[PDB]
């Protein structure tokens, strides 16, 4: 009787069940390991906070409107301040971390409308200034916020047009991320298992972000005659592995 | 035949012969078997 | 190896063709799922498409130009094009950067080839035979003041001679500080608040200065240098979707304001063929 | 201002409590350390990764 | 120097104190080293900026 | 070669030389270890920090002049305020931890002096008013700063008066706790290993402090002729085998 | 090779870390003689730096 | 493959692979354990 569609995740000292899954999508086909010590290159023994920081964070909630056009968060960032997590974040020297990513969206059998949840490995933003202004540090760390891409452009920030995922590639063809779709009619969450990628193997948390979670809407939002035109998305996220290296004085980081 | 000492300077390859698209095409946690319903 | 097997009438409870695409995955659907097939073999290996292949053949990735000229009087002998610098590139001509941009992080030997021509266009009695030297110049090296500087000495930094009109070829290990290179880098090099975007030091592959050895003859010469790079021993991890809009500046993603509708519009309707 | 033996003498004060004696960056390449053996060497090299030993004698 | 990759900083400063015996007086001095583990490693020879010239030297 | 006199204590990304020791205490001769099972009530999984938790924290220094009375500093309230050590005490409902303390002070062969150094197991403190009054708890929890047994009466703090401990018993007998001297004519640092001792296999870090640590001069400082008249103490103290367990908002108390 | 050994606390009349430099020696310390390491390959060989090829230019 | 007769004209060495910085980091006559107390 165990069907695809109804499931578990335990993390921590939380828990998550959803009665209307499809599957879950782990990147690249691997889930997050700690790392080993043939890849390893810092002395430093690292430390493994283990069940205070793997745990699971709601962000919180947006609102999908017939008017949306998609959402971006960063990670680690949008986790920047979620319990002892974002302490050892600030506090030490280097980090490494893998996540499962729940998105969440129930509506009713009359609804309509499909979103796109995908993970992009190194996002990194186009200006909508052109030739080559850059991108501002704060306007790439929205934080729990993450960034609206319905939201109008700024000076210093990334371009926001979805058909060109804020980087000059089609919305098309965002499908070769691991990513799932939440379709009303099928669907009402969406799970995806990050394993740490990266061509070093740990890095700064903080000057760099390794993945951006987007969700978008692609086939609008229709709701049944009469009803509130909005529905609201949730996201919840937990780190997975966690090891942080290279403690000291805690960073300082713009604005 | 090498010529050269360092293997940067050795020619091209030869091919991966690997190929195993699934890391790509069905990255899903539960195994799905074409032919089973999708969602069950 | 079978391309198609032979595959008769069906009338089942196991229908392989519908699935849910909500899940992330491409089910692995063929011709004889849904149709009778005859058996039919590959006669094909996919050996053109291996990633080796794709990325290995010289493309062109850098075109500057030197000038041999009496430098008597010439308070800036790199403003003269005396000699000339180029910190090496893979994503200022774009052909071979919207190849690369495909994969996230790639690791490679390259192989350059510099061909060198010479051009006299205003009135000379010959062509002279001039030798380029090109300097390998790592990041903390002295750089070249004028053309003839100590620096040229290259006692510690390789350095390739060559005659204009013929081609130079070498080959350089993979010089990433990482374990591969990252095109796409979501990060800065610090936390500060105005450090550029996207444009890191771990995609560095050195630079490369020019220069005539020869002295000046009694007219002027442009020599003109194309460097060729060509992948060897690739590597290449994580895919992307391929670049739809035009390129702006080296290492940003950037994409130009006012661009064009990069879909084809229909002459027609949906329904049109 | 002009090099001279007392650029290799860190001093210390008696009865300071609480303050700093030195601080430096650690760019091996530049600045105290490249004068230095290590620091002239590292020189002839563009990357270098590896522990450095820093050590004090009192006099 | 270079800022991605840069190495930190190290600082000293009085835990305690210095304190010295009776009959003495004023600043005494640490000498301080550098030298690298055995860790180590160097790549990627170049040219050091520590050394030019105008013109060649002769006998 | 190797002395009693000579030691170095590295622990975590942190380490200690003495050349001047005399010897070490450990606590009723046990030393500091993780809960075991068969001793454990709360079912929570703990989390065990490990390095980034358990290396040498540095009070800000004080200063024994030939007026001092003495210093107290609680446990582990002296730390509230470490590095990650603080940030997981204040974010987990319960912790557990042993310490290694080190005090150091050290003169010339012409000084002469000699402080108590001792740890006192639940070291509950009296009211300088008499009768019945409480002490209040930004009183008994001044953080690194300590109490200063020399500083005033003040209204609800504890009494400072040193021949009697702050509670009722005399000076003399502090000797029957585990505690170390430092005469500066032999020594000049102390160390004292101290396991987790309470009556409950965990308990809150906040509400509750297990152990006071406390210098005391006896012997006045004595400077040769015309020195300054003092020293500087400093103390600096590692948690050791630290655990957290029971994770959530994060505690705010009083002041 | 490794690069780095796993260490961890100490608390010895053994001490690696003091030494006198007045001997003329410098005493082989290592990371793991002061914080707590973890293991590590070398992953090189110092090819590069052999006099033959300093001076083979 | 040696075209040449005379030893001069062969191409670089190849690797010491020697390394004991021990001449020049501890020439000291009575040995230093590391550890141990440096004067006793």
């Amino acid at each position: 009787g165990y069907s695809d569609r109804v499931q578990q995740i335990t993390l921590g000292n939380s828990t998550i069940t959803t009665q209307e899954a499809a599957n879950a999508v782990v990147c690249y086909a691997e889930w997050p390991e700690y790392l080993p010590d043939v890849d390893a290159s810092d002395v430093n023994k690292t430390s493994k906070p283990d069940t205070s920081v793997c745990r699971f964070y709601t962000l919180d909630s947006k609102t999908w409107t017939t008017g949306s056009k998609g959402w971006c968060w960063k990670l680690p960032d949008a986790l920047k301040d979620m319990g002892v997590f974002g302490q050892n974040m600030f506090f030490h020297s280097l980090g490494r971390s893998g996540y499962t990513v729940h998105v969440q969206c129930n509506a009713t059998k009359f609804h309509s409308g499909c979103l796109l949840v995908v993970v992009i490995p190194e996002h990194q933003l186009a200006s909508h200034e052109g030739g080559n202004v850059s991108v501002k540090y704060t306007f790439t760390h929205p934080g729990e916020r993450g960034i609206d891409l319905s939201s109008a452009n700024e000076v210093g920030g990334p371009v926001k047009d979805v058909l060109y995922n804020m980087n000059g590639t089609l919305l098309g063809n965002l499908l070769i991320f691991p990513h799932q779709f939440i379709n009303l009619r099928t669907n009402n969450t969406a799970t995806i298992v990050i394993p740490y990628i990266n061509s070093v193997p740990i890095d700064s948390m903080t000057r760099h972000n390794n993945v951006s979670l987007m969700v978008i809407p692609i086939a609008p939002l229709t709701v049944p005659t009469g009803a509130t035109p909005s529905l609201p998305i949730t996201v919840t996220i937990a780190p997975m592995c966690t090891e942080f290296s290279g403690i000291r004085s805690k960073s300082i980081v713009p604005q | 035949i090498n010529y050269y000492k360092d293997a940067a300077s050795t020619s091209s390859a030869g091919q991966s012969l690997s190929m195993d698209p699934s890391k790509f095409t069905e990255p899903v946690k539960d195994l799905m078997l074409k032919g089973a319903p999708a969602l069950n | 190896t079978v391309a198609s097997i032979s595959s008769g009438p069906k009338h089942t409870q196991k229908v392989p063709i519908l699935t849910a695409n909500e899940t992330g995955a491409t089910m692995p659907v063929l011709p004889s799922d849904s149709i009778e097939t005859r058996t039919t073999y590959m006669h094909f290996n996919g050996s053109e498409t291996d990633v080796e292949c794709f990325l290995g053949r010289a493309a062109c990735v850098h075109v500057t130009e030197i000038q041999n000229k009496d430098a008597t009087g010439i308070d800036n002998h790199r403003e003269a094009k005396l000699f000339n610098d180029w910190k090496i590139n893979l994503s200022s001509l774009v052909q071979l950067r919207k190849k690369l941009e495909l994969f996230t992080y790639v690791r490679f030997d390259s192989e350059y080839t510099i061909l060198a021509t010479a051009s006299q266009p205003d009135s000379a009695n010959y062509s002279s035979n001039l030798v380029v030297q090109a300097m390998y110049v790592p990041p903390g090296a002295p750089n070249p003041k004028e053309w003839d500087d100590y620096t040229w000495q290259s006692a510690s930094n390789p350095s390739v001679f060559f005659k204009v009109g013929d081609t130079s070829r070498f080959s350089v290990p993979y010089v990433g500080l990482a374990s591969a290179y990252n095109y796409f880098y979501d990060g800065y090099s610090h936390d500060d608040a105005e450090t550029q975007y996207g444009i890191t030091v771990l995609n560095h592959m050195g630079s490369m200065a020019f220069r005539i050895v020869n002295e000046h003859d009694e007219h002027k010469t442009l020599v003109k240098i194309r460097v060729y790079h060509r992948a060897k021993h690739v590597e290449a991890w994580i895919p992307r979707a391929p670049r739809a809009l035009p390129y702006t500046s080296i290492g940003r993603t950037n994409y130009p304001k006012n661009t064009e509708p990069v879909i084809k519009k229909r002459k027609g309707d949906i329904k049109s063929y | 201002t002009k090099d001279e033996v007392n650029s290799y003498l860190i001093p210390l004060n008696a009865n300071r409590q609480n303050e700093q004696v030195f601080g430096t960056n650690l760019f091996i390449g530049d600045g105290v350390f490249k004068t230095t053996l290590l620091g002239e060497i590292v020189q002839y090299y563009t990357h270098w990764s590896g522990s450095l030993r820093f050590s004090l004698m009192y006099t | 120097p270079d800022t991605y990759t840069s190495a930190g900083f190290l600082s000293c400063w009085y835990q305690t104190s210095l304190i010295l015996p009776p009959e003495t007086t004023g600043q005494v001095y640490l000498l301080s080293f550098i030298s690298a583990c055995p860790d180590f490693k160097l790549r990627l020879m170049k040219d050091t900026q520590t050394i030019s010239q105008t013109v060649a030297l002769t006998e």
